RNA sequence: AAAACUCCAGUUGACACAAAAUAGACUACGAAAGUGGCUUUAACAUAUCUGAACACACAAUAGCUAAGACCCAAACUGGGAUUAGAUACCCCACUAUGCUUAGCCCUAAACCUCAACAGUUCAACAAAACUGCUCGCCAGAACACUACGAGCCACAGCUUAAAACUCAAA
């Protein structure tokens, strides 16, 4: 299959770690 | 003896960790592999050392080390008569293992059946 | 009535076929019959297909085999030189 | 069917006949055609039980 | 049976008394466990 | 007739070259890597006769890692040989990486002759873990 | 807990070990053989004690007298071995097990 | 249980050897042992060379001792035999005969493994 | 597996097929035939052993009957009205020696 | 290294021929499969990468085996068209 | 009158059992140069070819000793719902009568 | 190829708390995670089945704490190359870490993405199609391994887990 569905949350998961580090 | 398949491939039936986990699947099929030759070659290399070594050791002179540069070139046209003999043998008529056409062919006429 | 056939212990069948070593006891004290499944050159322990035994057979020998390289009965990195001079049980290349 | 067993027992003592099956013909009578016979018309009634009758069959055939 | 064969065993073991002549009578003696399998069923030494 | 296996230090084997056993002959220590070739010959009491590599001769750098040169190595330790007298050689490699039968050739070329060829490649029975591998 | 010097489960109906040599009868005794048979006996004399019927083992309470003896075990093994995580899970299971036993005999 | 205790001594002429015997005999006495037979496998030369505590040796005495002892003992035996300096080395394997061979009936020949794929076309 | 009613056993792992079985079809296959032969009707004899086609071809030219033991072309039978012409009569029976 | 020096893989060589010697050589370590053991621990090859090699192989083996099979048990059927005309 | 059974009962085929090493006797009705294809009775022919030992006495007609390994030679195969026939028996020959 | 090393390289000895060729064309053991150097000791629940996202006991690797070992590997970092740039891919160096002992942490594409037990002979791809019974879970995309609450030896964490706004799809 795709490795589109996974893509979008890895991308969410590395935001969200981005913005802990930050803040 | 073919190494057998029994309770390898992760199916419905087994109660195990599959053994194999094949991307083609297994079943045979009716063609067999095109032939394969050649690579970085590099043929005569050891007879052109040697003339090579020679004609250091002397001023560069053909005239010094003329029985070495004959023996190089007599080895090249070996070499290049050898290339033009394998050409006319191994895609007319192999001695030992068949064409890959004919075994195709010969595959063709009895193939593999899973259909049913 | 008679001439139809009758249900019957599977005839003709020829009893299955032994490991060669099925009844022997093997003993990493043996380095014998260890040496001889092992490759003369680089003292690595045969396969099942090259050795052609039962599986069991094959386990009981390596093991022992193990055995006797750790306890300092056999060699290792080679088959002991003394025992090449005896039956070739392995079906093998090399030399030609 | 019955006289399998005794075939394949003549075929472990007495190796694959030297003589050559036909098959063309039929009422061929091969040498363990033969035995099977023998040993038929033997038991019912030779009583001896197996290996005992076999020996009597193979003696049979010797005369 | 097996009780009677460690019985009839027992009476070969080594103790403290019977030792000493036991070691020497092995140092004198070699068994040899070196057996050899042919491509068929046999054994040979 | 003729064993390929070797004849063992115990006794009593009839052979001889040049009226030496087959330990008393030289052993020329040939250490194929894959970047440079390194051909040592010492006696059977490991006295050092004659060390040359590809280095030593001329080549430098990924030069060093070719046939050619390994060749021409095993031809100057024959030469370094020659002086000492040796004649007969067992030979020893290490490693792999193209010159391996070409330090052989060499070594053939420079007049010593070849007796036995044993191959001691460290193959660690799971020992050191080694580098990543690489994007090729 | 038996004796060490004890006669096993096997070689204790036979006739004539009581009249024996002294070596034999130790090779015969649970000092020298495993702790299974060490078990085993522990086992019998559990049964001897408190079931009607000895030698059964289809019975409740003969299988209850056997998952406490394993429990036992268990929990012997445990005394060392305290980062063994396979038995501990053997040994909860087990515990969770007799109790089932347990409350079917009630019933 | 029944063990064997492979023993790989020197090498160091008979008295000697005798007495290394009656020592490590002795002291699986000791621990609780009932020593069976004695197994004298010659003087061999060692398959590889096997480094002592202190020295390195290449000639080795083999013996096999077969002996019955108590489960505990066995661990003490080992680092008795450790300490022990004439040992080369000492491990010690549970008996084999005490394992009886189940009878073999052989090797049974195994079919292709089949309907692992469904019936298409394809 | 859907001859397996009209098999015996197996002798030796080699099926034998049951003989009266074929009788009883053979009687009313051969009938049927003929039946069809009186009525005027073409009959189609079909083959692709190789090693029978000559005999085939033989026995139909015998009788007043066809063959057709070689390579069968995609539509000798649901196309005619192309391979041949508008008008064609197919055949009323066909029989396969070797299906 | 605590073993005898000369013993593991060695290859006498007669009357000088030496080539033919290092090739067979070289077709022992392969049997032995010495050769792409080295080849292979020039780097690590991580575990699971590890498994799926020997998956790909184990695999290979099966399917190229039984082709060998099937061309064996084929080879007789190569003669010339006994029946020809048609 | 005869039943099936019967008749199978007293037949060659059933009277010999299993093919394997049965020195039996059969004719030669087809020739191409090399290979004689050889009737032996039985579901399927067999070919085997000309030695060189009287080359020019195996004829189409004659009769020939064959060795016989199997009937009809088959297998199955990897992927293979049914397995593969050749259509041949598979025997050595012996000679000729 | 620069850099690096020349206290370097090769042969020969002496030489481990690291890691365990070949056997492994076997397919086993465990509940899963996982487990193929050797020895000994201990040791592998359950004579119905299913059954805790309120329990308890486990749970790769990575990671945290504290103290040890430290060959080899190696995030990070430094140097060299490469490129418009190279905070990468290639080279070389070296550290956390991988190892041991004692505590934590509790997540994996933890996937054989195919629940347990009893039984039987077609959408499309993939590992044919189903009965019985049980529990667990799921019910448009995204927002969202998010927010807020709660619990946790976790304080940049984990577990559970929304709504609005939006869209005519995914
Ligand atoms: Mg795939
Ligand atoms: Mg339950
Ligand atoms: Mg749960
Ligand atoms: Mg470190
Ligand atoms: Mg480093
Ligand atoms: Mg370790
Ligand atoms: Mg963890
Ligand atoms: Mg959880
Ligand atoms: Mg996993
Ligand atoms: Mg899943
Ligand atoms: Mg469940
Ligand atoms: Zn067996």
């Amino acid at each position: 299959k795709n490795v589109l569905k996974i893509r979008r949350r890895k991308m969410n998961h590395h935001k969200y770690r981005k913005l802990v580090k930050k803040t | 003896a073919t190494p057998s398949l029994r309770g390898r491939l992760a199916r419905f039936g087994n109660p195990r960790k599959p053994v194999l986990k094949p991307n083609k699947p297994l079943i045979l099929a009716n063609r067999v592999g095109e032939r394969r030759r050649e690579k970085g070659e590099a043929t005569c290399i050891t007879e052109m050392s040697v003339m090579m070594a020679c004609w250091k050791q002397n001023e560069f002179r053909d005239d010094a080390c003329r029985k070495e540069i004959q023996g190089f070139l007599d080895c090249a046209a070996r070499a290049q008569e050898a290339r033009k003999m394998r050409s006319i043998q191994e895609t007319l008529g192999e001695s030992g293992s068949l064409l890959p056409n004919k075994l195709n062919k010969l595959l063709q006429r009895f193939p593999n059946k899973p259909y049913l | 009535n008679e001439d139809l056939p009758i249900s019957m212990e599977n005839p003709y069948k020829e009893p299955l076929k032994k490991c060669i070593l099925c009844g022997k006891h093997v003993d990493y004290k043996n380095v014998q019959l260890l040496s001889q499944f092992v490759s003369p050159f680089t003292g690595c322990i045969y396969g099942r297909h090259i050795t052609g035994l039962c599986g069991k057979k094959q386990k009981e020998i390596t093991k022992a085999i193990k055995r006797a390289q750790i306890m300092g009965f056999m060699p290792v990195t080679y088959k002991d030189p003394a025992y090449l001079k005896d039956p070739k049980v392995c079906n093998i290349r090399y030399r030609e | 069917y019955h006289e399998d067993r005794i075939r394949a027992k003549f075929y472990s003592v007495y190796g694959s006949g030297q003589r050559a099956f036909d098959l063309f013909n039929p009422n061929f009578k091969s040498t363990c055609q033969r035995f099977v016979e023998k040993y038929t018309e033997l038991q019912k009634l030779g009583e001896t039980d197996e290996e005992k009758l076999f020996v009597e069959t193979g003696k049979a055939l010797l005369a | 049976r097996e009780v009677l064969q460690l019985q009839e065993e027992v009476k070969n073991f080594i103790t403290r008394e019977n030792l000493e002549a036991r070691v020497e009578a092995a140092l004198d003696s070699r068994k040899n466990y070196n057996w050899a399998i042919t491509r068929e069923g046999l054994v040979v030494r | 007739k003729f064993s390929i296996y070797p004849p063992i230090p115990g006794e009593e084997s009839s052979l001889r070259w040049a009226g030496k056993k087959f330990e008393e002959i030289p052993i020329a220590h040939i250490k194929a890597s894959h970047n440079n070739t390194q051909i040592q010959v010492v006696s059977a009491s490991n006295e050092p006769l004659a060390f040359a590599s590809c280095g030593t001769e001329g080549f430098r750098n990924a030069k060093k890692g070719t046939g050619i040169a390994a060749q021409t190595a095993g031809i100057a330790a024959a030469a370094r040989a020659k002086q000492k007298g040796v004649i007969h050689i067992r030979v020893v490699v290490k490693g792999l990486g193209p010159g391996r039968l070409s330090a052989m050739h060499g070594l053939i070329m420079g007049g010593l002759e070849v007796i036995s060829i044993t191959d001691n490649t460290p193959i660690p029975h799971n020992g050191c873990r080694p580098r990543k591998a690489r994007k090729l | 807990d038996p004796p060490p010097s004890t006669l096993l489960k096997d070689y204790q109906n036979v006739p004539g070990i009581e009249k024996v040599d002294d070596v034999v009868k130790r090779l015969l005794s649970l000092e020298m053989a495993n702790k299974k048979e060490m078990l085993k006996i522990k086992q019998e004399q559990f049964m001897k004690k408190i079931v009607a019927n000895p030698e059964d083992t289809r019975s409740l309470e003969a299988r209850i007298i056997a998952l406490s003896v394993k429990i036992r075990s268990y929990e012997e093994h445990l005394e060392k071995h305290r980062k063994d995580k396979a038995h501990k899970r053997y040994l909860l299971m087990s515990i969770d097990q007799r109790k089932k036993m347990l409350k079917n005999l009630r019933n | 249980p029944r063990y064997e205790l492979a023993l790989i001594l020197k090498a160091m002429q008979r008295p000697e050897t005798a007495a290394t015997l009656k020592r490590t005999i002795e002291a699986l006495m000791d621990r609780g042992a009932i020593v069976r037979d004695l197994e004298n496998l010659g003087e061999r030369a060692l398959p590889y060379r096997i480094s002592a505590h202190s020295q390195q040796h290449n000639r080795g005495g083999y013996f096999l001792v077969d002996f019955y002892a108590p489960t505990a003992a066995v661990e003490s035996m080992v680092e008795h035999l450790s300490r022990d300096i004439d040992v080369i080395r000492g491990n010690i394997v549970k008996h084999p005969l005490t394992q009886e061979l189940k009878e073999c009936e052989g090797i049974v020949p195994v079919p292709l493994a089949e309907k692992l794929y469904s019936t298409k076309k394809r | 597996r859907f001859m397996e009613p009209y098999i015996f056993g197996s002798r030796l792992d080699h099926d034998i097929i049951d003989l009266e079985q074929t009788a009883t079809h053979l009687q009313l296959a051969l009938n049927f035939t003929a039946h069809m032969a009186y009525r005027k009707g073409i009959i189609l004899f079909i083959s692709r052993n190789r090693q029978f086609s000559y005999l085939i071809e033989n026995m139909a030219r015998d009788c007043g009957e066809y063959a057709h033991t070689r390579y069968f072309r995609g539509g000798m039978l649901t196309n005619a009205r192309l391979l041949f012409g508008p008008t064609v009569r197919l055949p009323d029976l066909i029989i396969f020696l070797h299906t | 290294a605590k073993h005898l020096k000369f013993i593991a893989r060695t290859v006498m060589v007669q009357e000088g021929n030496v080539e033919s010697a290092y090739r067979t050589l070289n077709r022992i370590l392969t049997m032995d499969g010495l050769i792409e053991d080295i080849k292979h621990r020039r780097y690590y090859e991580k575990p699971c990468r590890r498994r799926q090699r020997e998956s790909y192989e184990r695999c290979r083996r099966i399917y190229n085996m039984e082709m060998a099979r099937k061309i064996n048990f084929l080879m007789r059927k190569n003669r010339a068209d006994p029946w020809q005309g048609c | 009158v005869e039943s099936f059974a019967s008749m199978l009962r007293h037949s060659p085929l059933t009277q010999m059992g299993p093919a394997k090493d049965k020195l039996v006797i059969g004719r030669i009705f087809h020739i191409v140069e090399n290979d004689l294809y050889i009737d032996f009775g039985g579901k399927f022919h067999c070919v085997c070819r000309r030695p060189e030992v009287d080359g020019e006495k195996y004829q189409k007609g004659t009769r020939v000793r064959l060795r016989l390994l199997d009937l009809e030679l088959t297998s199955r195969f990897l992927g293979a719902t049914t397995d593969t026939t050749v259509l041949e028996a598979n025997a050595v020959l012996l000679g000729i009568q």
